[PDB]
């Protein structure tokens, strides 16, 4: 809801609008093309930016997500959901990877699990599973 | 020659 | 690699042939090598031929053959089980085997191609913007060997003999400035534009030796006959023409597509500088040699110490005698242990941070990591299962896993399509 | 003007090409790998059937190429290519060597009929429409005898 | 980095003809007619975020002049513009219709979006609970507000004319008003 | 320094004779080499003495349509005064160009507008349609003139209703009529023409001009 | 000779290459069809008859576990292996060939004493000298076929 | 190499003629019109007919030998008009598209100095 409001010179052109009437009583008679151009207008986004900065592999969620079940402590996990923003929070869930083992969707059902004991952030704790599922 |  | 060579018998094979000379009546049995070459130069029982075969080629062969397991196999003679898995991950590398051990597509054609799984890589991807006659060219070098001498071995070090080697070891290179084997290239074209009753002349004026360059010309127009063989349907049809092997010199975008020729091959013996991954950690200037310079393969295990990790590149070749700092990552064809103090490191050529990746889109080297959200960064999704974006690629080793040693590759533009649960890199964009 | 090779086991198409002019004419050698087209413009196009490509496209008949005799034997060498066109002119093309070996114009009509047997030395026949056959002694050397032309009394479609 | 009305962008730099400031690079706007009423700059980010008299706005990331995005804030002249701390939101502001908006360019989302009334309240009605409460102006725009949040969660465009009265029932799911447009 | 001052690049380049021998395949089957891997046409048309000026100031936009696009070659001669048009065999492609643009200098020849032309290279099915009005009827000395008059119209409206009805183009070139349009069209366009030779009064077809008009809308 | 081409249904003894059972093994793991599989020269220990060999005693197994199953419904498979040499023990000792050492059979021909005969030196242009050699063959030595190794089948033409 | 043939091209307002025959004109190659081609009488004159026709003719001449043609086209002519109808062009517009060269063209309408009485009368006709 929040998205803002939005020849050649051989034209091939026949039928009734040419007056060729015969063609259509015998019987003679673009969507890739517009599904064509989405890959340009795509492929033109890449090229219009072209930021050249080194960037690290592993972001800090997942960091901490992957030694959260190495030391099965997720509340340092745990702390830095609450602080993410909302927007944060769902590329976060959305980008966890869903290939198996899925060690990285078990971490994270056992970081909210343990969340759920604290009996603290319930309200917090109940909507990223519900995002989880989403 | 062009290689040498 | 593995060549097809005329090689004596052992003695009970020629003890068999000598047999039937005499089965249907008593024969005798003439050898036009003497008897006492027999004994000596003769093995008493043929050694067996899988052991004859490369223990790579036999996995993919056994990969052409889809067994489940190389250890499920049943065997009379066996080779370690643990090579036979290294076998396993080096093709997976090469992008000729899945990370399900299945044999791919490309992985069944190093299969066909007689040659050994490192080099059919180059003889798959040879044919690339008229650059055949190139790859035959270095890969008939590279396995034959090296024709050069070297300044030590020599001993002119008798100044102006020096002088003179170190103009030929320059013109040696006009055609590439970092690479020591498309150096090498120029040298082995070279001497076939040069008149056959010169070439004695220039090949005493460049210190190369008689005989091994007519294996390199006997042995170019062989490659290329089964390359013209296996790469066109009519593998029968096609025959060897002179002006094929005859060779037009590159242009820099072929050059650039040489070095990527290079890499594929030989993947995991690519190594970047150590101070490149790890800055001051060891301390490395402009006054230190290129010797002193250490690198660090990706592939190579972490060692407890850096310094056991570090590798160092010859002096003979180019790059070190150039005096300027070489580039970030460096790729060689074998790793020579000699010298406690440093490794010896032999060097082909200079390959990019972006084009590695490209011979790890290929291969299974490669790992990416997951979209980035920041300043112009967001990710165009066309349909539910693909995507347009950023992403940085880890090549070797992830950060994750600590037991191997790899270096971080720059983001760069890719199209990711979900497949699996995992999106799988149709193209860098 | 679209070549089209159908394989009867995968009942598919195997190979699609494009000829230069209409063929009408089209031979198979008895070795079931070549295919020879004739088309209107004089143009003689030789196919690998198995593997789908051109493997000869010569050009030498003025006329329409109105009959093509394939002439080959397993484990051989000898392979030939006899085209006629509606000039009366026939021509005994060589294959391996990729040339012309030999030209016959004592036909007036159209050639319709082409054939090769070795003698134990090879013997051509050809027929056309001016009711009347002629048959030819050769070789791979530049021999080209006629031996006799025979009367048939019947236009001759097929000999 | 100097900005005119015209919608011209002076890139001043000190260089050797010894060394004084001269123009480098020149940039321009070309907006058909809309004139530059308000612009701003964050050095840590390098944007620029450009307010128009035809009431639209710019960003830009000099000095490449790269237009990050183009949107339209209305017909209405945007009369201010500023930019946060960390340069990831960006507060926009005309004067006509009481406009302020807020603009996360990060993730093209929008923290902040409200409109006042352009006429005087005629009316207003609170939710029977007190969580919200309504307003009706001379415009004929109802608007509905919530107390805690204090921003409008909804606007109604139905009636012609001025609303003069507003008011819950006693179960509070429905609201009824009245206009002089002859309606209830 | 200013006073008021404080105190690898990655390549973007990406991969993605005849032998005269034959070789035998283990079948003994025959195993050869591969082998080595629009034409010239004229068109005349005669231009008439009174279309001659109309061609030479209008010429400007006349060869860029026919060279640029349709690659045809273009010459016309001061001996003949005619336009001749050719086939370049390097360059033309669509074999169409030459006939297209012969019929093309033709309707030019004939009198109409250049742009009205111009549909004839811009479409392909547009198509001249002309015939007489003895043809229609034998009319002669002041009747021959009101009947063209009659088509023409004060100040030659009712011709104008008939293009812009039947979306279609009328030269009277005395009591020779060419109409161009689409074949349906150009029909509809003759059905009224003959109906004012005939003696029609034009307001009656501006009636029928109006009802047909319509009809080409709807559909 | 060949992967593609088949034999005719007829036909009940077949004769083929190491390669070629791969594939056709490969289209088929049961090799039900084949009620017997025999080995030869098995002396030369080829790989890609070694690797033939090892999938076979894969197969093996199976027709004895059908076989045990059922004789009748599941046809049992034999394997034969031919030998020129007698040491045929390293497979024999092999586990992964099968567990137990099934029994070694052996053959003798009776075959004339052959005298042996060398050159004093070896001679590098080795096909002239046995051209030459030859011809002194036929020279002084009285009727009789000549078999002759050459390693280079252009040599062998020469 | 070049044998030449004569595409003569009659286009009536009911029918179109397309007729290909020897340079004498005595031997007729190949003979097709509109109505072979067209299921309804009203559509014979159509230029789909005529293009149709044209194609079939034209697969005939490199048949026969023939690969380039004289185009002779006319009309009805006599009492009637005397230049090509729609169908005629399209007729001539086939035959280039059929790759068939062509030689020459020019209308053979007949013209008559004198002509009898026409069938509408004095009132006209085609109404």
């Amino acid at each position: 809801r929040s998205k803002p409001k939005e020849l050649p010179f051989f034209l091939q052109l026949s039928g009734e609008k040419v007056g060729d009437e015969a063609s259509v009583r015998e019987g003679i008679a673009h969507r890739r093309d517009q599904e064509a151009q989405k890959k340009l207008d795509a492929e033109e986004q890449m090229n219009k930016f072209k930021v050249t900065g080194r960037l690290g592999f592993e972001s800090h969620f997942t960091k901490q997500l992957r030694e959260g079940s190495q030391s099965k402590d997720y509340s340092s996990l745990l702390a830095t959901l609450i602080n993410f923003s909302p927007a944060a929070v769902d590329l976060e869930i959305r980008s966890l990877n869903s290939f198996e083992p899925f060690d990285e969707i078990v971490w994270f059902i056992d970081a909210l699990t343990q969340g759920l004991k604290s009996n603290k952030n319930f309200e917090l704790y109940e909507t990223f599973m519900s995002l989880l599922f989403k | 020659n062009p290689w040498l | 690699v593995q060549s097809f060579e005329v090689g004596w018998v052992s003695k009970a094979s020629a003890n068999q042939r000598s047999g039937r000379a005499g089965r249907t009546g008593p024969g005798h049995c003439y050898r036009l090598y003497s008897s006492a070459v027999f004994e000596h130069d003769f093995e008493q029982f043929s050694k067996p031929e899988i052991l004859r075969m490369p223990v790579e080629s036999i996995v993919l062969q056994m990969k052409s053959m889809a067994i489940h397991n190389i250890i499920n196999f049943p065997f009379p003679t066996p080779p370690d089980r643990v090579a036979l898995s290294k076998a396993i991950q080096l093709l997976q590398y090469l992008g000729a085997l899945d990370n399900k051990e299945m044999i791919t597509e490309d992985g069944k054609k190093m299969s066909l191609f007689p040659l050994s799984p490192r080099f059919s890589k180059m003889l798959l991807v040879s044919d690339e913007k008229a650059c055949l006659p190139y790859i035959v060219a270095i890969v008939s070098a590279l396995s034959v060997g090296d024709p050069f001498i070297n300044e030590f071995e020599l001993g002119i070090n008798k100044k102006e003999l020096r002088s003179k080697f170190y103009k030929s070891r320059s013109q040696f290179s006009k055609l590439d400035k970092f690479s020591d084997v498309f150096r090498l290239l120029s040298v082995v074209s070279a001497m076939d534009y040069v008149p056959k009753e010169q070439k004695e002349i220039f090949m005493k004026k460049n210190f190369l030796r008689g005989k091994l360059m007519e294996e390199i010309v006997k042995l170019r127009k062989q490659l290329m006959y089964i390359i013209k063989s296996n790469t066109s349907k009519e593998n029968i049809a096609v025959v060897i023409r002179n002006e094929d092997l005859k060779s037009d010199i590159p242009s820099v975008i072929q050059i650039k597509l040489l070095k990527q020729m290079i890499c594929a091959g030989f993947v995991d013996h690519v190594a970047v500088r150590a101070d490149v991954l790890f800055p001051d950690d060891a301390k490395i200037t402009n006054r230190t040699s290129i010797i002193n310079i250490p690198y660090i393969p990706v592939l190579a295990t972490r060692t407890p110490n850096i310094e056991d990790c570090f590798v160092y590149i010859h002096p003979t070749s180019i790059l070190n005698n150039l005096g300027e700092m070489p580039p970030k990552y460096m790729l060689y064809y074998s790793l020579h242990l000699g010298g406690n103090n440093k490794t010896r490191m032999n060097t082909l050529c200079d390959i990019a941070s972006t084009p590695l990746a490209n011979i790890a889109r290929k291969g299974l080297l490669l790992t990416y990591s997951k979209p980035l959200t920041g300043q112009g960064l967001k990710t165009v999704n066309l349909s539910p299962t693909e995507r347009y974006c950023y992403v940085v690629p880890r090549f070797g080793s992830t950060v994750d896993n600590d037991l191997k040693i790899g270096w971080d590759l720059n983001p760069i533009a890719v199209h990711q399509k979900k497949q699996k649960g995992q999106w799988t890199v149709i193209k860098f964009i | 003007q679209l070549l089209k090779i159908f394989h009867l086991k995968t009942g598919k198409v195997v190979r699609s090409m494009k000829i230069s002019s209409p063929s009408y004419i089209l031979d198979a050698d008895s070795t079931s790998t070549l295919l020879a087209v004739g088309g209107t413009d004089g143009s003689i196009i030789v196919v690998d059937i198995e593997n789908g490509y051109i493997t000869h496209s010569f050009k030498g008949h003025g006329g329409t190429i109105s009959s093509l005799k394939f002439y080959g034997q397993l484990n051989s060498k000898i392979w030939l290519l006899a085209s006629g066109d509606t000039n009366g002119m026939v021509k005994v093309w060589d294959l391996v060597k990729r040339k012309c070996l030999h030209t016959l114009q004592e036909h007036t009509s159209a050639v319709r009929g082409l054939d090769i047997i070795e003698v134990p030395s090879l013997n051509l026949l050809s027929g056309g429409r001016d009711d009347i056959i002629n048959l030819w002694d050769f070789n791979m050397k530049k021999k080209c005898k006629l031996l006799k032309t025979l009367p048939v009394n019947q236009q001759v479609e097929s000999c | 980095y100097t900005v005119s009305k015209d919608g011209a962008v002076f890139v001043w730099e000190f260089t050797k003809r010894k060394y004084s400031w001269r123009i480098t690079k020149k940039h321009f706007f070309y907006a058909n007619q809309a004139k530059v009423k308000c612009v701003t700059f964050h050095p840590a980010t390098r944007l620029l975020a450009v307010g128009f008299t035809s009431g639209e706005f710019r960003l830009y990331d000099l000095p490449d002049f790269t237009l990050i995005q183009q949107l339209s804030m209305g017909q209405n002249p945007v009369n201010t513009v500023s930019v946060n701390q960390t340069g990831e939101w960006l507060a926009f502001g005309s004067s006509k219709l009481g406009q302020l908006l807020v603009y996360e360019w990060q993730s093209e989302s929008y923290i902040l979006k409200q409109q006042g009334h352009f006429d005087s309240t005629n009316s207003l009605a609170y939710s029977p609970d007190g969580s919200r409460v309504v307003t009706a102006s001379e415009d004929g725009k109802i608007k509905v507000w919530d107390i805690t949040s204090g921003f409008c969660l909804a606007t109604f465009e139905e009636h012609t004319s001025s609303v003069t009265a507003v008011q819950f029932a006693k179960r509070g799911q429905v609201m009824f008003s009245s206009s002089l447009d002859g309606t209830v | 320094v200013a006073p008021t001052a404080l105190k690898d690049d990655d390549d973007d380049v990406l991969l993605d004779h005849e032998s005269k021998t034959v070789v035998v395949d283990d079948q003994g089957k025959p195993r050869f080499t591969s082998a080595s891997k629009i034409k010239f046409e004229s068109r005349k048309i005669m231009v008439p003495p009174h279309r001659m000026t109309p061609l030479r100031n209008s010429w400007t936009k006349i060869y860029p349509p026919l060279v640029e696009h349709l690659k045809l070659q273009v010459r016309m001669n001061l001996k003949t005064k005619s336009v001749e048009l050719r086939t370049n065999p390097k360059f033309t492609t669509d074999p169409g160009a030459l006939q297209k643009g012969a019929d093309f200098i033709k309707a030019f020849t004939l009198g109409f507008d250049l742009d009205d032309s111009i549909a004839l290279l811009r479409l392909d099915d547009l198509y001249i349609e002309t015939f007489e009005v003895k043809d229609v009827k034998t009319l002669t000395g002041d009747h021959l003139s009101r009947a063209i008059g009659r088509i023409a119209g004060k100040d030659g409206k009712t011709k104008f209703a008939i293009e812009n009805a039947t979306r279609t183009r009328i030269v009277l070139a005395d009591s020779k009529i060419h109409i161009l349009g689409g074949f349906t069209h150009i029909r509809m366009a003759r059905e009224s023409v003959v109906s004012l030779i005939l003696g029609s009064p034009p307001g009656k077809v501006y009636g029928n001009l109006r009802t047909v008009a319509s009809r080409l809308k709807e559909r | 000779i060949r992967f593609d081409s088949t034999a005719k249904e007829d036909t009940k003894v077949k004769f083929m290459t190491d390669g070629v059972l791969l594939r056709e093994m490969m289209h088929d793991f049961k090799l039900t069809k084949y009620s017997s599989i025999i080995i030869d020269e098995a002396h030369e220990r080829n790989i890609n008859t070694d690797i033939l060999i090892g999938m076979l005693s894969r197969c093996v197994r199976l027709r004895a576990k059908l076989h045990k199953e059922n004789p009748i419904e599941h046809k049992k498979l034999k394997l034969i292996i031919m030998s020129a040499t007698l040491r045929v023990s390293d497979f024999s000792e092999n586990k992964t060939l099968f567990p137990i050492a099934p029994p070694v059979l052996q053959v003798d021909a009776r075959q004339f004493p052959v005298s042996i005969h060398f050159n004093r030196r070896t001679a590098f242009n080795y096909t002239d000298e046995a051209f030459r050699k030859t011809c002194k063959i036929h020279q002084k030595l009285p009727p009789g076929a000549i078999l002759v190794f050459l390693t280079g089948q252009q040599e062998i033409t020469h | 190499s070049q044998v030449f043939g004569v595409a003569r091209i009659y286009a009536s307002f009911n029918d179109t003629f397309v007729h290909v025959t020897d340079l004498s004109g005595k031997e007729t190659i190949a003979r097709v019109t509109g109505g072979m081609k067209v299921k309804a009488d009203r559509d014979e004159s159509s230029p789909y007919a005529a293009m149709l026709a044209a194609q079939d003719v034209a697969a005939k001449c490199k048949e026969v030998g023939i690969t380039a043609v004289h185009v002779k086209i006319r009309a009805t002519g006599g009492t009637r008009t005397k230049t090509p109808g729609p169908g005629g062009q399209a007729a001539l517009r086939a035959l280039a598209r059929s790759g068939l060269r062509i030689g020459r063209i020019e209308d053979v309408t007949p013209v008559p100095s004198d002509s009898t009485r026409k069938k509408g009368g004095r009132r006209g006709r085609r109404l």
